[PDB]
């Protein structure tokens, strides 16, 4: 599975957010902000300059990702 | 529960079942909603039965029975929702709409005077009739069972109405919540389509600062004591109305603008919101 939702920008940033699944979502640790090394290994295939960057506490499950523009 | 005969299945709310009545002793037809109530709550309820307002859906009366809690009320043939999909090639005159945003301020000028919220305003909780008028159905129900992230037949519930202070997790909400609710619902009117429809909670935020500009100490004095609230949310400036919501005239933008404040503090209340300017030609044509 694993929503990928559609890109969305502002001044300086470009920008996009994932739901996982309820699987792949308990390997996802509390309140940490991961590297591309350990979303990649959760299953999310994206291209390389997303960085996450934020975690909505109340929906872990969703990672938001960020990527400085052009 | 014998009294209630020709019982036929309107529908299904986020509590429960609704059905089309008929009284056996009067002989008018009435709605009714079984909540299966598995596990007080019913006294408080019957209590809002002393609330009446022409723009309040009339709670006639309240019955439980064995693991069931049915909620006899005041029946009107179609909500919002339902009218708004069938007005889709040619939406709704602005009068009926100017007029349906009249009554439903007061009804929560009504019901906020009491201290009653409703929290979860939706279109589909939003009744009409054939004579042109409009009511408010579930008040106070929300602070007896509270709303959930998913429904009794597991639908999933609308955030597209919700505040933003609810959605940064404020713990001490205001009736403003309503406000913005019926702020959204109004646009919603006025351009067929959710003003802010989002997937998730943290989109639906998105969403509202996309439209509303990304808040700050300077639009929200006090957003940094959201909960919920980073300092590294997409950054965005407050888009312009007459581009957002098009048909609606300066008057209609000015009371949208401050029924959608950031500001639980700042954001207008039903009081004032009826003596807007928008209001000074309200009239009352049928649906």
């Amino acid at each position: 599975q694993i929503y990928y939702s559609d890109k969305y920008d502002d001044e300086e940033f470009e920008y996009r957010h994932v739901m996982l699944p309820k699987d792949i979502a308990k390997l996802v640790p509390k309140t940490h902000l991961m590297s591309e090394s350990e979303w990649r290994n959760l299953g999310v295939q994206q291209s390389q300059g997303w960085v996450h960057y934020m975690i909505h506490e109340p929906e872990p499950h969703i990672l938001l990702f960020r990527r400085p523009l052009p | 529960m014998e009294n209630f005969q020709k019982v036929e299945k309107i529908g299904e709310g986020t509590y429960g079942v609704v059905y089309k009545a008929r009284n056996k002793l009067t002989g008018e037809v009435v709605a009714l909603k079984k909540i299966r109530l598995d596990t007080t709550a019913i006294r408080e309820i019957s209590l809002l039965k002393e609330l009446n307002h022409p723009n309040i859906v009339k709670l006639l009366d309240v019955i439980h029975t064995e693991n069931k809690l049915y909620l006899v009320f005041e029946f009107l043939h179609q909500d919002l929702k339902k009218f708004m999909d069938a007005s889709a090639l040619t939406g709704i005159p602005l009068p009926l709409i100017k007029s349906y945003l009249f009554q439903l301020l007061q009804g929560l000028a009504f019901c906020h005077s009491h201290r009653v919220l409703h929290r979860d305003l939706k279109p589909q909780n939003l009744l009409i009739n054939t004579e042109g008028a409009i009511k408010l159905a579930d008040f106070g129900l929300a602070r007896a069972f509270g709303v959930p992230v998913r429904t009794y037949t597991h639908e999933v519930v609308t955030l597209w109405y919700r505040a933003p202070e609810i959605l940064l997790g404020c713990k001490y909400y205001s009736t403003a919540v309503d406000i913005w609710s019926l702020g959204c619902i109004f646009a919603e009117m006025v351009t067929r389509r959710a003003l802010f429809p989002g997937d998730s909670e943290i989109d639906q935020l998105f969403r509202i600062f996309r439209t509303l500009g990304t808040p700050d100490e300077v639009v929200w004095p006090g957003v940094t004591s959201m909960p919920d609230y980073k300092p590294s949310f997409p950054k965005w400036a407050r888009q312009d109305f007459s581009k957002v919501v098009p048909p609606l005239d300066e008057d209609g933008r000015s009371l949208l603008s401050q029924m959608l404040h950031y500001d639980p503090n700042k954001r207008i209340s039903a009081k004032a919101a009826l003596a807007h300017p928008f209001f000074q030609d309200v009239t009352k044509p049928v649906p």
